[PDB]
């Protein structure tokens, strides 16, 4: 089920990623890191996402 | 459905390729069948000598 959903819906996410990539420069692209660890995915959220 | 694949994979496959995939899995219903023609007893209207 997860394989089928990712095959059908990857194009929409690819367009979304490209749009937000145009907002940040190359310096921010190669420098920013998730040092604090605030954005951590819960296991129930991950398997329900796909 | 039967072979557990996605639409994107089978998008580029031809009829002969698709027929082999289903037949290898054991599915024999991959062929079209021609209907048998039956002639009318009388000449059709507005169709002289036909």
């Amino acid at each position: 089920a997860c394989r089928d959903k990712t095959s059908a819906n990857w194009r929409g996410y690819s367009v979304l990623v490209s749009r937000y990539r145009s907002l940040i420069p190359n310096e921010l692209f190669e420098s920013l890191r998730n040092i604090s660890g605030e954005y951590n995915i819960n296991p129930q959220d991950e398997h329900s996402f796909f | 459905f039967l072979t557990n694949t996605t639409y994107d994979i089978v998008n580029n496959d031809t009829i002969d390729v698709l027929k082999m995939k289903l037949r290898n899995q054991g599915w024999p219903f991959v062929e079209r069948y021609n209907a048998v023609e039956i002639d009318m007893s009388v000449e059709p209207l507005r169709s002289p000598g036909q």
